[PDB]
């Protein structure tokens, strides 16, 4: 599967038309398929590895876990109701809008971090 | 030739375009044999899930949503020229990108000492 | 522009619309999608 | 290189650290990670 | 192409075999296998 | 009471002479005494206050309680044996050198981050 | 000023906000905190 995760609206049978993006305040909880957690694990891979770096320092916050901005919804993901109603998938490892920005600014803000002392220790 | 006639695409902070303006604007621009006047929203629903510029107006409050929920909503916010380091998909590439000559070519090896088949080069 | 109503879940000229780039979202679809033979299996 | 002791599991100075390249390792972290629009979804 | 027979399930000059390229297959192994440091890991 | 504590190394029976600074692997437990609080919880007090900026920008981490750094030892408190003889305190609130060095660097780090906000916030 | 919504209890384009100095409350944060050897123990 991919793409956002569609729970119907009138409830009951999610028939299409019968199901809609599943928005929260938050965000659209968007799938998370197995390869794209490759990178955002390999990403924070890469900057848990400065860990001996951020404590000396005082910076950071701790390792950056990917299981902290993901979630376990459930229910049918695709990339329009028509095609979703055939992913039914469940717990899978959903990523909503609203963190989808902090995964990305996170590893942003930590990647300058790092950049900065990966430059002098090359 | 619709969208990008109206660069739906800035690298710094926001700014807004009155929608009723830029769509009145663009009834004029786009030529008499495009497909964007002929389905306006039908094209529309196709074009909210490609540019996160685009914020469709919620039906039951009848007000934008702040977030843009683009089909590609994770690839679009790892592209967004992140102001700590410029933009991970290019700075990700321009390395790869190099790495894939320092082994292809072969320049490691560079200056060597020691007979090398022209074909090395 | 004209009304449409049901085609899309979205009207175009619908109530409260809103173009507003955001340098945080950069507009996407999936064009470099890899195929290539060792790549794509 | 003053002596530290447990911020890092490792001295620098520490006893019988060792410098020695190997053809069969070559160094490398993670610089080539794959978030084009396409491959990144 | 002098018979074989068993070493490998099919013979050269065998019986009925046929050259006749497809434009639909583009014959292809694996070349571009990805390994470089980010992408392999 | 004040200074660093001590305790009893000859055990129970606490003379003027049967006490020792109750060092160890953190260093040495020195008494925060009431209005040495008042500075300290005045110095995070400051810097929480940024709090909303720290969460924005993914610098920081967490705001930053004073009951990190302390402890609840209990013992005799004072300058001297002699001294430290005359100040038996219970369960009081001490902070040991290794601490007495994070309180410092995380006051000073943080402090650096605020000090760069709060200049264009000016 | 576009609208965050939750990061922090305000808004700054937010509904029926007001600047409006009073000689009473001069804005002050935390400058001359003491730290000298005697004064901080
Ligand atoms: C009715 O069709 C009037 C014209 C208004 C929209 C026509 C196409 C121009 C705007 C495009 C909207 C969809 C993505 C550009
Ligand atoms: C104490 O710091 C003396 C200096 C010895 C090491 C300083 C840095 C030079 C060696 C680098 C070791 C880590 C990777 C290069
Ligand atoms: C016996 O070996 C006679 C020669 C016939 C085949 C020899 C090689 C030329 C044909 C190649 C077949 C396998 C792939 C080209
Ligand atoms: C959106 O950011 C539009 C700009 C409005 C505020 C920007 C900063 C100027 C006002 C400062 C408010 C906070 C304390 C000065």
């Amino acid at each position: 599967p991919t793409g956002k995760l569609w729970r119907p609206v009138g409830t009951s049978v999610a028939t299409i038309d019968s199901l809609a993006i599943v928005s929260d305040r938050f965000g659209q909880y968007s799938f998370v398929n197995e390869g794209m957690r490759e990178t955002f694990s390999k990403a924070l891979f890469d900057i848990n590895m400065w860990q001996p770096l951020f404590q000396a320092t005082k910076t950071g916050c701790g390792p950056i876990v990917l299981s902290s901005f993901t979630t376990t919804t459930s229910g049918y993901v695709g990339a329009t109701a028509g095609d979703a109603l055939d992913n039914p998938v469940t717990n899978g490892v959903f990523i909503s809008t609203v963190q989808i920005m902090n995964l990305q600014r996170t590893i942003a803000a930590r990647m300058r971090d790092v950049a900065l002392w990966q430059k002098h220790l090359d | 030739t619709a969208m990008t006639m109206l660069t739906p695409d800035i690298s710094a902070g926001s700014a807004s375009c009155n929608w009723k303006s830029l769509l009145a604007f663009a009834k004029d621009i786009l030529p008499l044999d495009n497909l964007c006047l002929t389905y306006p929203n039908e094209f529309y629903n196709v074009a909210i899930h490609r540019y996160p510029a685009l914020k469709p107006g919620n039906p039951d409050t009848k007000l934008p949503d702040a977030q843009a929920h683009p089909l590609g909503e994770v690839a679009g916010a790892f592209n967004a020229a992140t102001s700590e380091v410029g933009s991970l998909v290019g700075s990700s590439s321009t390395l790869s990108q190099a790495i894939s000559t320092m082994a292809g070519k072969d320049l490691d090896l560079i200056e060597a000492d020691t007979p090398l088949p022209v074909s090395v080069f | 522009g004209n009304v449409q109503t049901s085609v899309n879940t979205y009207n175009i000229t619908g109530d409260g619309n809103s173009f507003t780039p955001t340098s945080d979202m950069t507009s996407t679809a999936a064009p470099a999608i890899d195929l290539k033979p060792g790549v794509l299996n």
